[PDB]
Order: C-alpha cells, then structure tokens, then sequence
C-alpha cells in the first residue's frame, strides 16, 4: 500500500511512484544539504498523493520526523526547500 | 519472551491550513502481542490547544522479514485541554476502523538502535523509531 523505492543515492532514500520527481528531489536535497555542510546518516522521504513525510537520521543516530499534507502537488524545489529548512532548524 | 520497545516522535503540518500535530509514539512488542501509546498535541489558529491520548493493544503479525501487520483488539481515546485531567472520548471513525483490522507496517531498514518503517498513519507515512 506504499510507494516503492524509486531513488537511492548516498544517504537519500525516496519512496514515490514518480521517478522524475524522485530523482529531481533527491539531487536537490543532496545539493542543498551538502552546501550547508549537513551530512545525514540517512534521509528517508515518502511522497504520496496528498501527503509528504520524511525521517532525518543525524550523525548521532537521533531522528527528526515530519509529515506535510498538501491538497495540490508541489514541485521538487518547494519540497526540497521545506525538508531542508525543517532539518536546518 | 523478551519485551522490545520502540519510541519516536514527529510533527505534522498542513500546507493549506494551520493545523498541526505533535505526536509521540511508544510501542512495546512481546511475542505476537503489542501495546501502543500515542500522545498527540493538536494546534490550530481558529481554536485553542487540545491533547489526545490513544492507548491500544492487539496482535502484531509477521508476514515477511519486512512486512508486519498490527491488528488492534481495543483502542481507548482520551482528550483534554490540559495533560493533567484527561477524560474518555468516543472513538472517531479513524480510530474505530483500526480495530479488528490488520493495518500495514512495512520495515525498510533495521539496526540495533533504530528501525525505519512505512506505516498507515495519514494513509502512508515513513518514520524512524528508536529501539529499546
Ligand atoms: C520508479 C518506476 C516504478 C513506478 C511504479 O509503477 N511502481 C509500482 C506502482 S504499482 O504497483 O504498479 O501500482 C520504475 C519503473 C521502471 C524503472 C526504470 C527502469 C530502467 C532504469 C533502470 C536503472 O537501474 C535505474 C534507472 C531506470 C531508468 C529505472 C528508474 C525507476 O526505477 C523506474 C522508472
Ligand atoms: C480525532 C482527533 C481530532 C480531529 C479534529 O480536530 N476534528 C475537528 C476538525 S473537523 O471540522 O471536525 O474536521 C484527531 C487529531 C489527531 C488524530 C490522530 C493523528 C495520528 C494517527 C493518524 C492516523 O491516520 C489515524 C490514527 C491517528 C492516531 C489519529 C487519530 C484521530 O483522528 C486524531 C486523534
């Protein structure tokens, strides 16, 4: 009942039925986090129709988990910026 | 049979409104039985704060190495505006529908310190739980 793993690179795991969106989001995440010198142990992301969720696992094995519901689909740039901001702060 | 504990927290936000949940999850598993405690703080602009305490227990069923199912025997819902005095609350549809039904949990990664799962909240959510 859940999307399959569609993009996996470095520490990023994206579960989504949309390959283009998965890869675009995954690369945007790695670019933005590395630029801020943030290197997660792992970063899991799930893209549903109406819901986005992610789990950020820090170097110290502590986790930050978030869910974002949206009535209209968001582009990879907005999703990336949201995730990075939640991780950053 | 040893008891294993799983704990996590998450924040829920809505892109189209001010609704927010702050949620702590505590789950204990012993054999094929589990007890779950879900503590929710619910916020929104047009209404004052609100807490929910959701206590349940049931059977956890292993299908694969990565596919589990939770089937609740019972769930109790308590609510209140102060965590000090909570009181029983009639189960909403989104709770009562979980009873005597097998709810999907898919493990995507397992370590000795944490587990990563896709589970059924909000019809699909990924989360990491710390192993105790
Ligand atoms: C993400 C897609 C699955 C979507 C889907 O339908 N999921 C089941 C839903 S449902 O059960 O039907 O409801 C899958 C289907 C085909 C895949 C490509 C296959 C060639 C190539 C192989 C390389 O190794 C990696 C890159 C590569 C381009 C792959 C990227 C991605 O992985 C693709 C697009
Ligand atoms: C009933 C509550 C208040 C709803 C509300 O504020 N009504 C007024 C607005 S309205 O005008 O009437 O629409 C809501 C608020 C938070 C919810 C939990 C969130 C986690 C989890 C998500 C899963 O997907 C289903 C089970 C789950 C435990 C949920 C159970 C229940 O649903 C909870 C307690």
């Amino acid at each position: 009942d859940y999307p399959s793993l569609s993009f996996q690179q470095d520490y990023v795991y994206i579960f989504s039925s949309d390959f283009q969106l998965s890869e675009e989001l995954g690369v945007a995440l790695i670019n933005a986090l590395s630029a801020k010198e943030i290197v997660p142990e792992r970063l899991y992301v799930m893209l549903n129709d109406k819901t986005i969720s992610f789990s950020f696992i820090s170097k110290n094995k502590k986790s930050k988990n978030r869910v974002l519901s949206t009535e209209k689909k968001l582009n990879y740039k907005h999703i990336s910026e949201y995730i990075v901001n939640e991780i950053e702060y | 049979d040893p008891v294993h504990f799983y704990e996590t927290s998450y924040k829920y936000q809505a892109a189209d409104s001010t609704y927010m949940h702050d949620v702590a999850i505590n789950v204990s598993i012993k054999g094929n039985h589990f007890t779950s405690d879900i503590i929710i703080r619910e916020l929104v602009k047009s209404e004052n704060k609100n807490y929910y305490n959701v206590i349940g227990h049931g059977d956890i069923i292993q299908k694969n190495t990565h596919q589990y199912y939770l089937n609740f025997d019972n769930i109790d819902v308590y609510t209140g505006t102060n965590k000090a005095n909570m009181k029983p609350y009639k189960e909403p549809t989104s709770i009562s529908s979980l009873i005597n039904k097998s709810n999907n949990i898919r493990v995507v990664y397992l370590s000795e310190e944490y587990v990563v799962v896709e589970f059924f909240f909000y019809d699909g959510q990924i989360i990491t739980l710390h192993r105790y």
